[PDB]
């Protein structure tokens, strides 16, 4: 999400047993960056 | 004859006159957009 | 103490000519504290450049200052016939106002 | 209109004193800076003293002590007044804040 000019990320790795969807389970992702980039973005792709 | 180059070059010896010398020139040239500031200075603490 | 070192002492140029008057001071003299004095044979004190880049009220553009710390520069593009005068520099920078020693401009 | 006018000149036994005069026209001696220069015979020009408008007043370390420099409003008149005069001391002095010059022999 990006918001008064700050891009901000939250992440997480968490191990996983399946194969196939979401599992069932909670957490969270606390910040991990923060980027001035004051730049307004309406698109994205994803890069395999 | 009526066609000059713009360009021309600085003669540079040391014997040249005090204000004919090379004299090594930083232009310091600050911005303070909307944008969140970015390059701050390094305040000292005290003891805790 | 601020002693100004005008060279030369004497200059003979032709009219037309571009006559640079070179002035250097013993101490780097603080935001171009340079005053340039025009002094006709047996006539008063006339200024030409304040602060080394500010003209005087009146005097002709053919008069230019130039320099920086302990060098100034006192530039007259196109010589006059009237500007074969003596022209002395005065530093300012210092309690002890001081000027330079003069420089002669010849035919 | 504007108009400096310097009197007080003359020749000098050594050790005597003097006192200048700087007419004014047109200005306004104590709301305008005040200064007198000196020119020795083929010499350059030396600033001695200087007086502020609002009263300060500063004086050249080689007239320090001998010279002493003030203005009458009531006149609107700049005075330079020289004390233990010498030899070195012949110049030229002509009032600025200039004027015409005046020669003085000592």
């Amino acid at each position: 999400k990006n918001i008064d000019g700050y891009f901000k990320i939250y992440s997480k790795h968490t191990p996983i047993n399946l194969v196939r969807d979401l599992p069932q389970g909670f957490s969270a992702l606390e910040p991990l960056v923060d980027l001035p980039i004051g730049i307004n973005i309406t698109r994205f792709q994803t890069l395999l | 004859f009526n066609c000059y180059f713009p360009l021309q070059s600085y003669g540079f010896q040391p014997t040249n006159g005090v204000g004919y010398q090379p004299y090594r020139v930083v232009v310091l040239s600050f911005e303070l957009l909307h944008a969140p500031a970015t390059v701050c200075g390094p305040k000292k603490s005290t003891n805790l | 103490e601020i002693v100004l070192t005008q060279s030369p002492g004497t200059v003979s140029l032709s009219p037309g000519e571009r006559a640079t008057l070179s002035c250097w001071a013993s101490q780097s003299v603080s935001a171009s504290y340079l005053a340039w004095y025009q002094q006709k044979p047996g006539q008063a004190p006339r200024l030409l450049i304040y602060g080394a880049s500010s003209r005087a009220t009146g005097i002709p553009d053919r008069f230019s200052g130039s320099g920086s710390g302990t060098d100034f520069t006192l530039t007259i593009s196109r010589l006059e016939p009237e500007d074969f005068a003596v022209y002395y520099c005065q530093q300012y920078g210092t309690t002890p106002r001081t000027f330079g020693g003069g420089t002669k401009v010849e035919i | 209109q504007v108009q400096l006018q310097q009197w007080g000149a003359g020749l000098l036994k050594p050790s005597e004193t003097l006192s200048l005069s700087c007419a004014v026209y047109g200005g306004s001696l104590s709301g305008y800076y005040w200064s007198w220069i000196r020119q020795p015979p083929g010499k350059g020009l030396e600033w001695i003293g200087e007086i502020n408008h609002f009263g300060s007043t500063g004086y050249n370390p080689s007239l320090k002590s001998r010279v002493t420099i003030s203005v009458d409003t009531s006149k609107s008149q700049f005075s330079v007044k020289l004390s233990s005069v010498t030899a070195a001391d012949t110049a030229v002095y002509y009032c600025a804040r200039w004027g015409q010059g005046t020669m003085v022999t000592v």
